[PDB]
């Protein structure tokens, strides 16, 4: 399905994780930040339409 | 990221509102009560109380 993912890679050039972006605002935090660290705070990622 | 950067602005002054308002008002943290019997000498204190 079209989804954004957002892609951290290695020196090789691999995918090493990712984050599906559409399942949780945590995930979507993670999208937003451009970071797999999200610490303490409010966020606003979206807003549901 | 230029969208995104003019939400973020918009957060940064929601988030300096709240603040702005804080530092007048809640720099002191200790709510004290009005005169429970009145007897300012001459003066009358009702009409800021």
């Amino acid at each position: 399905q079209p989804r954004t993912f957002l892609l951290k890679y290695n020196e090789n050039g691999t995918i090493t994780d990712a984050v599906d972006c559409a399942l949780d605002p945590l995930s979507e935090t993670k999208c937003t930040l451009k970071s797999f660290t999200v610490e303490k705070g409010i966020y606003q990622t979206s807003n549901f339409r | 990221s230029f969208c995104t950067q003019l939400n973020r602005a918009l957060t940064g002054i929601a988030v300096e509102q709240d603040k702005n308002t804080q530092e007048v008002f809640a720099q002191v943290k200790q709510i004290y009560k009005t005169p429970p019997i009145k007897d300012f000498g001459g003066f009358n204190f009702s009409q800021i109380l």
